[PDB]
């Protein structure tokens, strides 16, 4: 009754393979309690339900034949399920097992173990599924997959079952669930929904594997358990609806009485009186609904009920509005006039006040031939009597204020209901507050609690543990309306949510699984841990009016920034999406103001734009620089980023790694990129070469030509590193660059962490298509989701309605898709113009933008292609090995302030020297290296030192 | 009862006002300590006045222009911050775009909320009462048409919210750019950092 | 020209029509049941009364 | 519907008459008259760009 | 309940909606983190503002 | 063309709306007037709602 015995079977589902599908087919949740076994050893069994599952062992037949089925009374089967002709009978010798009005409905003769005859129900007839009986389980409960379908449906109709016969029984619940079909379409271990919140996540995402993150699981509500239909309750209505009096052509009353307590027109409910038609209401909800109209009101034509009909009601007879609510009943066998009216009538008009001499006069009581409606208001009440429990405080119920059905708690009548003392409305909904009909001193203002549920999943490849948060919660308690398994399980009582938790940590750490609200989580002896999201590390470096940190060394870091450039652009041909192979609806396609054509036009626009985006991002050249056959450029092993070796048809090594990371007849197609990955690789070559060989390949006219070390010399010079290290540190700069490429090759190309941001587009695009195609499997109120079934099932005059309903549904979904894609296209366009900008200013030149072209002082960026995107390897300068030097802006004794020309007057406590914000590299003050304006000035910061003039030359 | 039960709720930000203010504190502190000398986290400490001299030199005037005018400059700065303290008060400009964005969304829901009451061609819109009045068989319009109407209103809401989000994303991208270039950096760009 | 409702069409490639392949046969596949459905036992029954 | 019938490359459990794709469109059908299942590909289709 | 079962006739409507809304929600947090939470360090404002 | 495409798409967006009116949306006709001329009393609400 444990070990998660899987209550899985093929729910008469079409064979599918390599899929994940959800349904609600009354499977067996893993909730089993106790079973009926060990009756004898060296005690009858009578469990019962409709929602059942049986399983057991084997030695012979064991069950003395498997049975199902009152006693010899009605619908009694006791199917033998033995070799000798299993028959569907509908109670004598079969009462005991054999060995040691007999009307039959069907004959089948279908024929330690794990024999399963599970999953029973009627569906008007019979249902039974069965599983293989493995004999090597060497235990009591097998890790299994599912039960098969020999034949399930037979003419049984058992309203109840209680027949059986080392024994196992489970009971079914109408829960939703996920079934995984492998490549052979074998259902593998399934996931029940609401078994546990992790399973809820798996259902939520329709995916067993769940990455670490906060997933929004199904919402939660407390269950309304009772209801109020209260009214003071106890008129002639109950008897006078019938009247011998028959004058209705000159009379249609409305208010015979203003207040009735005897309102039960069962004359309609059971049709105990006559035929009728109800408008806007059920004929049976006579004491559930109430209106303030209790009476009202014939002709060969009851066709003239006419809520806006084209009959004699238009001008002679009684008229009702097209938007009419009420119910009409008729009478016959009964053995005033409908004369001509020059004027027309209005709804509910009662006018009983030129054709020569025939306009002024105005029945026949003889049997010429065998040849009455109550209007319903929208409202309080005073009809349709009913009574229930008294007002219920502090718990939620249905039917608040009788005439309406709400789920609110009936408490806190802190509202006056000043003018009418009956009803209140919310700031945003019809119902907010009521005054109880019998005791008008108490109110309903507190609807049964409800909210969303976020679930913290640590990642299923690490842990199956979860934490759950009710988005809006008192953090005082959580009700049990759902997994129903845990207690409410010490949990951080955070506003973010608090039902079942995680260790609420008094320490602080980096953010993970961010629930939000300044709170993060992880699984770090494994358990879910909830943290107050910490900030970056504290930096306590002291500052002073004379303290300056100056680097003595440096590093070259390569920032890998990956940006989407283009979508997996598609074109949905609605002719198929909506009308694939359907010619009846062909007329409907024409019906539109080319709406379909316009939707496709929008996707074509998106697609063209996507090519334009790729073109701006990569195609800013007229002549492409062919990478020189050198591998000699300061030793920088650009061979790792250039597509030189021609091993793959065109790709560079880094782009190979990028391409190594990261759906037919869908009614749509994914249009090929205009520029193939090969072409993009070649444009990448065109940019990298040129970038490392000339510079501004576009801006400077193929950028003439640069030795590359002169190039990065100038790039250092651009970032602010002047005449410092680009020449002194040859073989060190190159080595740091090289190592940085190694750092990318074994880090992001091994993880695809930063690289997964590309998929933020690709995934979404796929999901969008996956949404769209999945959206097809929808009825939208149509008889079926399959258009061809509508065509095969309904005639033209009747089919068109449902065809159009399905079409409308699919068009709404397609418009949704086009819209979603148009907006994603705009977003990717924004990322594409960012990427193009970055290629233009980071690759085709040296951008002075701080912390823009990578982290730190960007001097260079080497682009590589990625599926539908670009990865920029921004080689940036980073200062390192900082030392805390003493600074000042000026000196004197020379009668000259001598401010540093470009540097800083800096000292190590002595040796005042001048350097820049690049490297220590100290220099003697060197008059030619200073700027003088102000002499010995009152200006702050004079340190009274001296500088040698190179031209003293004494 | 400003925010009622409509299924329309707000999930708290990951970075709460304390977290935002806390990060802002770090940002300002970095500004007054390294200014621009950051390896995107690798801050290099500089004295503030000295940072101003360097920034001034980065804008085409000499370091001494700042230093000679240290008192002027610092005092002009103090006056300017006071000016803003007052100019950002008295509901000036409703704090610009920020109010607009919130207004862009609360209304997005007031609209969505209003649509809750729309009948969508039906007699009524109170779905619970509609079901009470009539049985599902007789609800192709009473429920499903109503559902479709709400479906479209929600879909319009998300669509508009996605546009709102796209617009916001662009604003955020620009703001991030300013955060790394205008602060924690020295912009050489006209009107990037204001006139 | 019709797709764009214009007689002069700018140089370029346009998403004009819909390509589907015409089926070449009508294939009828039903179980080979030779038993005429006993609708008579349903509709020509001697007694429906109960 | 309309589509290309081909011998499937996979045998499916006898309990079902036909199968379905990821798009919830028919993937394959076992012949009611023969002990075989045939993959059904929607007849070749796509756009026409002029 | 009846209307929820009827809403399900509009197959997986909200799964798409909820995903779009969630996507917006994470995008919002991404925007905040990207815009101002740009530092790996929290330099503490000096106690003496000289 | 940059500045033509924008005005273009804007105007095209208007052009589209004009074309849209021509749709019957499954209605007995495309214009409210015809609906109001054929089945006005009993079905104007239905055809108009469509």
């Amino acid at each position: 009754t444990n070990s998660f015995t899987r209550g899985v079977y093929y729910p008469d589902k079409v064979f599918r393979s390599s899929v994940l599908h959800s349904t609600q087919d009354l499977f067996l949740p893993f909730f089993s309690n106790v079973t009926w076994f060990h009756a004898i050893h060296v005690n009858p069994v009578l469990p019962f339900n409709d929602g059942v599952y049986f399983a057991s062992t084997e030695k012979s037949n064991i069950i003395r034949g498997w049975i199902f089925g009152l006693d010899s009374k009605t619908q009694s089967l006791l199917i033998v399920n033995n070799a000798t002709n299993v028959v569907i009978k509908v109670q004598f010798c079969n009462d005991p097992f054999l060995g040691v009005n007999n009307c039959t409905f069907e004959y089948v003769s279908q024929p330690k173990n794990l024999r399963e005859f599970v999953f029973k129900n009627i569906d008007g007839y019979f249902k039974i599924y069965s599983k293989h009986t493995p004999i090597n389980l060497v235990r009591d409960l097998p890790q299994g997959f599912s039960a098969l379908e020999p034949l399930v449906d037979l003419p049984i109709g058992i309203n109840i079952t209680r027949f059986q016969t080392a024994y196992y029984v489970g009971y079914l619940q109408p829960r939703t669930f996920l079934l995984k079909y492998n490549e052979n379409g074998t259902i593998t271990d399934a996931v029940d929904c609401a078994l546990d919140p992790l399973s809820e996540t798996k259902c939520t995402l329709k995916s067993f594997t769940v990455e670490k993150g906060i997933y929004q699981t199904s919402n939660f509500r407390v269950q309304p358990t009772e209801s109020i239909v209260r009214f003071p309750n106890i008129c002639p209505f109950g008897e006078v609806f019938n009247a011998t009096r028959f004058a209705s052509v000159y009379a249609w009353n409305r208010k015979r009485i203003s207040n009735c307590v005897a309102d039960y027109s069962v004359l309609y409910n059971s049709a105990s009186f006559s035929t009728f038609k109800c408008y806007g209401v059920s004929p049976t909800k006579l004491n559930d609904l109430c209106f303030t109209n209790v009476y009202a009101d014939r002709g060969d034509e009851v066709r003239q009920i006419a809520p806006g009909q084209t009959g004699k009601i238009a001008d002679y007879n009684y008229k009702l509005p097209d938007d009419f609510t009420g119910c009409v009943i008729a009478w016959n066998s009964n053995n005033l006039y409908r004369l001509f009216r020059k004027s027309n009538l209005k709804p509910f008009e009662r006018d009983i006040s030129e054709g020569f001499n025939c306009y002024f006069p105005l029945y026949g009581f003889q049997p010429t031939n065998g040849v009455v409606v109550l209007s319903f208001e929208l409202l309080a009440t005073v009809c349709g009597p009913k009574k229930s429990t008294n007002l219920v405080k502090n718990k939620c119920v249905n039917f608040n204020f009788n005439g309406l059905t709400g789920t609110g708690v009936l408490t806190e009548s802190n509202k006056k209901f000043l003018p009418f003392q009956q009803f209140g409305r919310d700031i945003a909904d019809t119902t907010d507050a009521v005054r109880d009909p019998q005791t008008l001193e108490i109110l309903d203002i507190t609807p049964c609690s409800f909210g969303g549920v976020s679930v913290i999943t640590p990642g299923t490849n690490t842990s199956n543990q979860v934490a759950v948060l009710y988005q809006d919660v008192n953090c005082t308690e959580v009700p049990v309306a759902d997994q129903l398994t845990p207690t409410w399980s010490n949990v951080f009582q955070t506003r973010a949510g608090c039902l079942i938790g995680a260790e609420h940590v008094n320490n602080s750490y980096e953010c993970d699984i961010p629930i939000g609200a300044g709170i993060c989580a992880s699984y770090q002896s494994q358990s879910i841990i909830a943290y107050t999201m910490s900030l970056g590390a504290e930096n306590s470096v002291a500052y002073s009016n004379n303290s300056i940190a100056i680097p003595t060394n440096f590093t070259i870091s390569v920032t890998t920034e990956i940006l989407p450039v283009s979508m997996t652009k598609t074109s949905v041909d609605c002719t198929m999406y909506i009308c694939g192979d359907s010619t009846e609806c062909s007329n409907l396609l024409l019906q539109y103001g080319s709406f379909c054509t316009q939707l496709n036009r929008a996707l074509t626009g998106i697609a063209v734009e996507q090519d334009k985006n790729t073109q701006e991002v990569f195609a800013q050249v007229k002549q492409i620089y062919k990478t020189p056959p050198i591998k000699d450029f300061g030793g920088f092993n650009f061979s790792q980023i250039l597509p030189d070796p021609s091993k793959p048809s065109k790709r560079s090594f880094i782009e190979d790694l990028l391409f190594n990371k990261v759906q037919k007849f869908l009614g749509l197609t994914v249009l090929p990129p205009l520029l193939t990955d090969e072409m993009i690789a070649q444009y990448t070559s065109a940019l990298l070469a040129g970038t490392i060989t000339s510079g501004w390949t576009f801006g400077a006219g193929a950028a003439l030509q640069i030795p590359f070390q002169m190039q990065m010399a100038y790039r250092f010079n651009g970032i602010g590193v002047t005449q410092n290290v680009f020449w002194e540190n040859q073989k060190l700069i190159a080595n740091q660059f090289n190592s940085a490429i190694g750092k990318i090759q074994d880090s992001l190309s091994s993880d695809a962490s930063a690289l997964g941001k590309l998929q933020d587009v690709v995934n979404q695009n796929l999901q969008a298509l996956n949404t769209l195609v999945e959206q097809l499997s929808s009825n939208f109120g149509a008889i079926s989701s399959v258009l061809n079934d509508i065509l095969s099932r309904l005639n033209p005059p009747e089919a068109e309605v449902q065809i159009d309903r399905l079409i409308t549904g699919r068009l709404q979904s397609l418009q949704t898709y086009v819209t979603q894609q148009l907006i994603r296209a705009a977003e990717i366009r924004a990322s594409a113009n960012l990427a193009a900008t970055k290629m233009s200013e980071c690759v085709l030149g040296q951008s002075k933008r701080v912390d823009f072209c990578g982290k730190g002082y960007h001097l260079m960026s080497f682009p590589q292609s990625a599926p539908h995107g670009v990865v920029f390897l921004h080689v940036t300068y980073v200062p390192a090995q900082e030392k805390n030097f003493t600074t000042a802006p000026a000196i004197c004794h020379d009668g000259k302030a001598h401010f540093p020309r470009e540097g800083v007057f800096v000292s190590n406590g002595t040796h005042w020297f001048v350097t820049q914000r690049n490297f220590y590299e100290p220099q003697i003050i060197t008059t030619d290296n200073t700027f003088v304006s102000g002499n010995c000035d009152v200006v702050i910061g004079i340190v009274n030192n001296t500088v040698y003039d190179p031209l003293q030359q004494e | 009862c400003a925010q009622k039960f409509l299924g329309l709720t707000v999930l708290p930000p990951l970075l709460t006002d304390e977290m935002i203010a806390q990060y802002t504190s770090a940002l300002l502190a970095g500004t007054i300590t390294s200014g621009w000398t950051f390896g995107a986290g690798a801050a290099l400490q500089i004295p503030f006045q000295m940072q101003m001299a360097y920034r001034f030199n980065g804008i085409g005037v000499t370091q001494n222009v700042f230093w000679e005018n240290q008192k002027l400059i610092a005092n002009q700065f103090n006056s300017a911050i006071g000016k803003i303290q007052d100019s950002l008060s008295s509901d000036a400009s409703a704090l610009g775009k920020l109010q607009d964005v919130v207004n862009q969304n609360l209304q997005a829901l007031n609209t969505l909320v209003e649509q809750l009451s729309s009948n969508f061609g039906a007699i009524s819109s109170v779905l619970n009462d509609i079901l009470s009045r009539l049985n599902p068989p007789e609800a192709e319009v009473q429920i499903d048409r109503l559902i479709t109407g709400r479906l479209q209103s929600l879909q319009t809401y998300v669509t508009q919210q996605l546009i709102r989000a796209a617009e916001i994303r662009a604003s955020a991208n620009l703001a991030a750019t300013k955060m790394s270039e205008c602060v924690l950096g020295q912009s050489k760009r006209v009107d990037f950092c204001g006139k | 020209k019709c797709t764009l409702k214009s007689f002069t069409v700018e140089k370029g490639i346009y998403q004009t029509s819909n390509f589907r392949v015409q089926p070449t046969e009508s294939i009828v596949r039903f179980p080979n049941i030779t038993n005429l459905c006993p609708f008579g036992e349903v509709f020509n029954a001697t007694r429906f009364a109960s």
